[PDB]
């Protein structure tokens, strides 16, 4: 009727009405991290929503999370 | 316990508006509902409305709504009725009766009635 | 260093708390629409409530009766109402039943005294005392201390009420039926409930005073308005704004 | 009409002295840079509390009314300046359509800007400052009144000409108490991600880096 | 909602006899009904306050043989006072409607 | 790190841990010893 | 529940299992003719405990 | 509960409104025929 | 060592620490609020 992960977290279920099989994934969550220069330099900030897809929140999708308010640039410092 | 006592009879004209009243004796209005009824001479009894003297909230049947209004004071255990547009058919004996709306989940048991007020035209 | 002396300081409040005006009151509003008197700027004697013996219940939460004169409170909400005798334990904080969920829910955690006595000899009546009522229908159970005096008709099914009683159409409240002939569970009881308040400690409601003088520049135990500790009290350069 | 609140409407949140410290507190406050309806008469809602502020030459604003309906048969209160004193009452008074009974309680106690905060039991905070249209400077409001009157309020009205009204909301504020225990600056922690950062590490300057302020869920 | 009627229009009887009267209405009434009597112009008095239940202090001169709707009241050993006019009344919904009444003759 | 560790240790004196008040002199001022033990055991468990 | 219908004694007279004065059959009929009043008519009944 | 046919629905320590979602392992039922005006004698705590 | 430490920290969510159940949403269903806080103080103290 239901399925477990290696650590005994429940991660699938039957619908009891149509006996097809559903995966359960947690609702997305993660640390909101504020990237800031020193306040002495500027009051501008950029915000990293760690480990989410930007659709769920300039905007940029880093491998660390959705980064907002920072412009992506190609030349590397 | 209590007995209801009531205003004397009135002789009136068509198109008039009128006043009657009822009050406790041998007791007081301890949150009973009180209600008004017409006896047209030899017909069935007609219910006019409800009032509760403890809270002042009141209701009317559509037959009497706007034609009648009623009020009460717990301060002197007394209830009041006024009626308007008299004598389309309104020659009747008017009665109060109490019932205990705050005693059980059952209602309109008119166990005590007023002395009766005739309102009529002559 | 151990405290040399014990200090107590209170204000110039010599007038007594009006507790007679809620304990000795000809009118207690019934359970559906309970009374509340806010006590302020005055001195009580809560020991009188145990020195006298007329009470059936004298039950305290977050405080104990004996040491009480040793506290001062911001305010007291002295709540006051009349009940049948058996259901007196419903009041105790969070215990549920018909009185608690539809009339007088005390808060989950409560800092007060619940105090009650049989009133049969003064407020039983040969008509059943239909002046005193309790609510037994509501569309939801109330929040703590919430008062609701509304009397509009309730429904226990689809059946439309349109503001009047009938089958499935309910007046929300009824009397206990306090005839002088009753079992002690159905006899009327007076109740009051003292909710205390210990916030920022600006105490205006007090126990018996008996305050003491100051000591400076040596170690003492102290009490100011019920706030208490041990310390070397000194004159200070602290420029408090006048309300602090 | 409308205006920017700027950083105004901070008040001393408790009867406590503090100095040389940053203290973080949750209460009803005017949220920073909030829209403040501007007037120059009407009955207005009283959603939780109000920052009210005004400017006059001849002290044109003389008082206020608060209550459920601002009419008889339900509870209400009035505050009026009487030149010699400030007068306060709670009553079932049947107010007119534009004024300028059975009372339960009574009490007595364009180059200038006056500020007041009203919130529920009923509390008053105040300030007075010169001005030369609400000014972007910072100044905290000291209490005046702390009345135990317990009135239910949903609406209020003003007795008399420029004045501004802004609703308080539940917010967390970081407050900077100076060496003399005056509140001299503040941060509204829900305003913007920098203000949320200033709160999470409790400082008004933040050094460069990356700071976890909050959790999205 | 509910209309009512009451039957028969009248009867004639003797003191100490047994006599029966009926309520009728548009709907199921769930026993929420009352019964009353009067002499003409006098203050009325209640007998029964449900489909069957007799009011306290009323003598056992009456019974309510009914259930659900269209009830009956019986007189039981008819008194000279039972020369009164009788009324039924539904309490099931507002307005608490009465029947047209009936007359008993001695 | 040592200042932030001590200011965490000292601010943990203000936490209730589920006792009626985190000021130990409140509990001792308010409650009789059989009731106070239940509350003080809860402050002790938290502070320890 | 009780289906017993042997004759019941109502006095000193012996029944010997067979009916007579003070020797009574334990069950009585409701007697549902169609020409009966609304309270005297038959009703179907169900009870849940 | 919503049947037009039902004429009496007395509930003893229960309600039809709360019944549908109420779970019960064991509370049995009985069927029988009655003269309508004595149907009250089914109820508890009375004689007849 | 790290996978065993995280899997042990996650397995410890199924442990009940002397409370009536390890599923916190069942405690809030089967028990009344004043006693549910006593049961949740066990789960919090265990998990913490
Ligand atoms: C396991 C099972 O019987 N599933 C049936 C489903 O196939 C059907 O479509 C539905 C109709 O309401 O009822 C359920
Ligand atoms: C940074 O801020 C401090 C405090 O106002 C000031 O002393 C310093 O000069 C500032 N430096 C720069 C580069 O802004
Ligand atoms: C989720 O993120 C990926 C990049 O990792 C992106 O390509 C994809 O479009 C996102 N999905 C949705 C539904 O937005
Ligand atoms: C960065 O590089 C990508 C891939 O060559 C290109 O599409 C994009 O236009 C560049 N952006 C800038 C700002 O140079
Ligand atoms: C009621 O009044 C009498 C007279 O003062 C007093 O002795 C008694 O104590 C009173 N009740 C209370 C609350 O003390
Ligand atoms: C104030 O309201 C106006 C619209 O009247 C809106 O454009 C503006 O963004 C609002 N300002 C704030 C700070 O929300
Ligand atoms: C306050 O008054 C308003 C008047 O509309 C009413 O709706 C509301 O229920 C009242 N609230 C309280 C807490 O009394
Ligand atoms: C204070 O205000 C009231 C307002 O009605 C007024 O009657 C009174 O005369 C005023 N006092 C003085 C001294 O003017
Ligand atoms: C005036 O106050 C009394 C206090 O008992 C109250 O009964 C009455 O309803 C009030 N009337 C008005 C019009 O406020
Ligand atoms: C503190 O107050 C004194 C006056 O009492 C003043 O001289 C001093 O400048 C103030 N200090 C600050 C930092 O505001």
């Amino acid at each position: 009727q239901f399925g477990r992960d290696i650590a005994d977290t429940t991660d699938a279920v039957r619908d009891p009405q149509t006996l097809e099989i559903l995966d359960i994934t947690p609702c997305s969550f993660g640390g909101v991290s504020v990237i800031t220069p020193g306040t002495n330099t500027s009051n501008e900030v950029a915000v990293l929503y760690q480990d989410v897809n930007c659709t769920e929140v300039n905007v940029f999708q880093t491998r660390a999370g959705c980064l907002i308010g920072a412009e992506h640039v190609n030349n590397s410092y | 316990q209590v007995q209801l006592v009531q205003s004397g009879a009135e002789v009136k004209k068509p198109g008039s508006s009128v006043k009657v009243s009822c009050k406790a004796s041998g007791g007081t209005f301890s949150s009973y509902a009180i209600s008004w009824v017409r006896q047209a001479p030899g017909q069935g009894l007609e219910w006019m409305g409800r009032i509760i003297p403890m809270f002042g909230i009141a209701n009317y049947a559509q037959k009497f709504q706007g034609r009648v209004t009623i009020t009460a004071d717990k301060s002197t255990s007394t209830a009041y009725l006024e009626l308007s547009s008299l004598r389309s058919e309104d020659t009747a004996v008017y009665y109060c009766a109490r019932y205990m709306v705050t005693r059980d989940q059952y209602y309109y048991d008119m166990d005590v009635w007023g002395q009766g007020t005739t309102v009529t035209v002559s | 260093v151990q405290p040399t002396e014990s200090i107590v300081r209170f204000p110039n409040i010599t007038n007594l708390c009006p507790f007679g005006e809620v304990f000795n009151a000809t009118r207690f509003a019934s359970v559906y629409a309970w009374n509340r008197k806010r006590i302020s700027n005055c001195v009580a004697d809560y020991s009188v409530l145990y020195n006298s013996a007329s009470f059936s219940t004298f039950k305290c939460y977050g405080v104990s009766p004996t040491k009480l004169n040793d506290l001062c409170f911001t305010n007291v909400y002295a709540d006051s109402f009349v009940i049948r005798g058996d259901e007196v334990r419903q009041i105790a904080p969070g215990q549920t039943g018909k009185i608690a969920d539809y009339n007088y829910k005390l808060p989950d955690d409560f800092t007060g005294c619940v105090i009650a006595w049989n009133s049969n000899n003064l407020d039983s009546k040969v008509g059943g005392n239909y002046n005193y009522l309790y609510r037994l229908f509501r569309k939801s159970n109330l929040k703590p201390f919430e008062r609701d005096i509304s009397t509009e008709i309730y429904q226990a099914g689809s059946t439309p009420c349109n503001g009047v009683e009938g089958f499935n159409c309910y007046f929300p409240l009824q009397s206990y039926g306090f005839q002088p002939t009753n079992g002690v569970g159905y006899q009327p009881y007076r109740v009051v409930v003292l909710s205390f308040e210990l916030l920022h400690a600006p105490a205006t409601v007090c126990g018996p005073k008996k305050s003491t003088n100051l000591v400076k520049n040596k170690c003492v135990n102290f009490n100011f308005n019920g706030l208490t500790g041990t310390g070397v009290l000194t004159e200070s350069n602290k420029k408090f704004l006048p309300f602090q | 009409a409308y205006t920017n609140s700027f950083t105004r409407g901070v008040y001393y949140p408790d009867k406590v002295f503090r100095s040389s410290v940053l203290h973080s507190t949750q209460d009803l406050f005017l949220p920073f840079f909030s829209n403040v309806t501007w007037f120059h008469n009407p009955v207005l809602p009283f959603n939780d509390g109000v920052y009210f502020a005004s400017t006059e030459k001849s002290n044109i604003i003389r008082g206020w009314i608060f209550g459920t309906t601002l009419d008889s048969k339900t509870q209400s209160l009035l505050i009026v300046n009487n030149a010699t004193n400030v007068v306060i009452k709670v009553c079932e008074f049947q107010f007119c359509n534009d004024p300028f009974n059975n009372c339960t309680f009574e009490y007595v106690s364009f180059k200038n800007l006056r500020e007041f905060v009203f919130k529920n039991y009923f509390k008053i905070y105040s300030k007075h400052t010169p001005i030369n249209d609400l000014p972007q400077g910072f100044s905290a409001l000291e209490p005046l009144v702390d009345l135990p009157i317990g009135i239910n309020i949903t609406r209020f009205q003003t007795l008399l000409a420029a004045y501004y009204v802004g609703y308080l909301q539940p917010r967390t504020f970081l407050l900077k108490y100076n060496e003399n225990g005056t509140i001299t600056d503040a941060v509204d922690c829900a305003l913007d991600p920098l203000s949320e950062t200033k709160c999470t590490l409790k400082s008004f300057t933040v050094e460069k880096g990356i700071y976890q302020t909050s959790n999205f869920r | 909602d509910i209309q009512m009627t009451q039957s028969p229009s009248s009867l004639s009887a003797s003191v100490g006899d047994r006599v029966t009267i009926t309520c009728r209405a548009s709907q199921s009434i769930s026993n929420y009904l009352n019964w009353y009597q009067q002499k003409p112009g006098k203050a009325p008095k209640l007998l029964i306050y449900a489909a069957s239940s007799l009011q306290s202090g009323v003598p056992s001169r009456f019974s309510g043989s009914g259930s659900g709707t269209d009830f009956t009241l019986t007189i039981s050993s008819l008194q000279p006072e039972d020369f009164a006019t009788y009324y039924c009344q539904q309490s099931y919904s507002p307005p608490p409607t009465f029947g047209q009444g009936t007359k008993l003759e001695i | 790190q040592n200042a932030q560790a001590l200011n965490t240790l000292v601010k943990q004196l203000s936490s209730n841990f589920g006792a009626i008040s985190s000021v130990l002199n409140d509990i001792l001022s308010r409650l009789d010893p059989p009731e106070a033990e239940v509350q003080i055991d809860r402050l002790i468990t938290g502070r320890l």
